[PDB]
């Protein structure tokens, strides 16, 4: 789900902070000096290593909680190193590498929970923004239907996947309409009305079965 | 006096005895294990296998 | 029985709804006293309570 | 050198927290009531203890959470009680049952130890319950001033009647409402004939803020 | 975190599991049918009623099983029943009515938090429909893919037409259509003169995906 | 069953777990440390103590869960650290120590690998994998035709039983070519080459009747 980068001496987040390793969270690792600071990108928390450098170490922390750097900064330190954690560190949480699983998850939780969308997908030109329920697709908006702006984004985000139009009925109709599924061939007009050929070939036709959604190359 | 029989004062034991011979043939051999054709669930609960 | 049988007004089955109830048993439970109490609730409603309490 | 209240009905913060007999803060205790809240004083800090029950000493975390101005509030829950641990507890800072001496005064130094955002031409004051949209007088009722508000932070984000309901809202929640409707249409002629265009209403898929341009 | 679902009939999940009240885990009950797939949403984990009936939730597991990608699939029963508690249950993990609360959540939690694997010198994408034999391009469409994927999916396992309507096809089934011997040579000619032993005939019953070597 | 290396300090396992002496499960036992790696040989499954020590715990269920070591590990952890173990410690299953005998046995069926095998006929040196479709004799492919697999197979699932000409061809040659017996004695001459005389015993004949299986000592 959330992205971490760990800033560190060592090379894997095995032996910084283990817990992460306990979680489902992805973590990247990088080397515990301020060029690494461009390797955060559209993360949501980055973690110094500052276990053994505790004056470098709150000198990354100072670089990294500077004007404009929106991801919550962290750093995993030594309880004996917790006594030098304070608020000129500018922190905004700390966690001991003894932590545990579930307490590392509760504790991004309150350090997470920039604004990093959730469902806010982009397929090449298909921008798809279910933050706002819009798609952009080539820069201009798609006035799609109610219904029909659901379908395009359940072939998109299964691009490439060919369902027949019962399973696409379980996806866009559920439980209602079972039979005379005909209408998503109709619906899949009112998709090309508003696509056109720039993206018109990325709703792939499976003839006898259904459709299929193209990834642009 | 139904004291004797809640007291089983006037109650017999019966012990019997099935006797199940499993013979040779042309069939096979009549295997006596847990391998029953068509059988339920609750039939097999107190049965070893 | 859940209070959505009792088909009172409208008002009175959101005017319950709201504090939690869910249940005739749990509104007929709740003695009259309870039921007054109520935040901007209609006296009419409660009378229309009342007689299904007594005789529902 | 911190005050920490205890609002635990244990009579005795040592198995409500165990290290912190380590540490020479002073603990001052009482039972997990609101009214002991008035029991606070010099309080630096204060931590409820919901180990067993999430759920009142997640209530009384917000019953504090909100009020102000404030003195930072914390909590002890137990390590398969960390699910419902979140931001919407109101929490400063959370505790586990088991952190350490120096780690327990690591979190209370650092958390112990500015104006709105402009403008999306929807200025919000927290004094009368109003706004103001290109001009000094917009009157907003009690719902009708926090939904132009749950609508203004979230900008861009779509959110459905029964989501605007229980934050807009207490909510109880009642149905058969269109008090969305009767309130979106009236917060739609308020804001007059310009920036009409500040909220997204698409058929069925809520009621959605549009920001600027 | 998750929502449990019970395939039960007792309709109530504390006579099922005690402490399933006292974790904040939320459950949803369903009868004991397989069906009941299409009860299930965004619920992380689904347990079997195997209580009081155990050859019913031996079944029920067979039909709720790893067939993809797979869902923590659980089952419950008592001490003496768990002499048929297997893997041929379709299992990760077994759980008792004498499992405690900080138990289930821990099993939860490793059953939660493997990878599909499809190699036959022939790449195999189960998401991605996608496939490779000697080469970056090998085109598969979606009749031939699931049809190459079962064979090689069980490489050697002797099918016939009959057996890949019910799992190639839906199906009505449209069966004895011959569809399967043109299938089968575009899978021949266009896995290439190599790789084309792999999907070999065997008379009067069908094909076998020979292995490789 | 199994025999089992425990993974402890401690000499005896009966403090570590209390119901493991009621089974005939083996324990050898030996210190919570890193050359008990060595050790492990034909362990079944290793047993690491976690109940005290969770983070050397932690560090021991990696030792046993390296990138080759196939010998499955248990974490046996207490109640109130059973939320600090999860799958990162390389892991498929944990034992409590209020773990029952039966579940004790239940758990480790569970974690070793039940896994019974396939239609795989055995009838003496012959075996049948009908699933390959292969009457392998001692591990070598045997080649039949598509008729004499099917005979064959029904007189080794039937082996024993005196069949009839008249009965098999039913069962082996279907509802069809009703007439003509000696394609029996044809296939049979052909049967008993490919068998070989070293397994003919198998194929037993009474005049007048026809031909049958016996299972050999």
């Amino acid at each position: 789900m959330l992205e971490l980068l760990l800033l560190t001496s060592e090379l894997y987040p095995d032996p910084v902070l283990p817990a992460l390793s306990l979680l489902p969270h992805t973590v990247r690792t990088a080397p515990a000096e301020a060029s690494s600071l461009l390797e955060a990108g559209n993360a949501d928390a980055v973690l110094v290593d500052a276990r053994n450098d505790l004056s470098s170490g709150r000198g990354l922390c100072r670089l990294l909680s500077s004007t404009g750097r929106s991801i919550p900064v962290l750093a995993v330190v030594s309880e004996g190193g917790l006594v030098a954690v304070s608020a000129d560190w500018g922190l905004d949480e700390i966690l001991l590498l003894s932590t545990g699983p579930a307490e590392i998850d509760a504790r991004l939780r309150l350090v997470v929970g920039d604004q990093e969308s959730l469902g806010k997908v982009s397929l090449g030109e298909l921008v798809i923004d279910e933050g706002t329920y819009t798609a952009r697709l080539r820069g201009r908006p798609l006035d799609l239907t109610y219904k029909e702006f659901e379908l395009l984004k359940y072939l998109a985000q299964h691009a490439g996947r060919v369902f027949t139009r019962a399973q696409l009925l379980h996806e866009v109709w559920g439980y209602d309409f079972f039979g005379g599924t005909r209408t998503v061939d109709v619906h899949v007009r009112r998709l090309r009305a508003k696509l056109g050929p720039e993206h018109e070939a990325l709703i792939g036709t499976v003839r006898n079965v259904g459709y299929k959604a193209v990834r642009p190359a | 006096s139904n004291r004797l029989v809640e007291e089983d004062v006037l109650t017999s034991i019966h012990i019997e005895e099935h006797e199940i011979d499993a013979r040779d043939t042309k069939l096979g051999a009549e295997e006596i294990t847990r391998d029953i054709p068509n059988i339920s669930d609750e039939v097999l609960a107190d049965l070893d296998e | 029985l859940p209070i959505d049988d009792l088909d009172l007004t409208v008002r009175s089955y959101n005017c319950l709804k709201r504090e939690g109830v869910h249940t005739v048993g749990e509104l007929v439970a709740r003695t009259e006293s309870d039921l007054l109490d109520i935040r901007n609730f209609g006296q009419k409603s409660i009378d229309e309570v009342k007689i299904k309490l007594h005789q529902l």
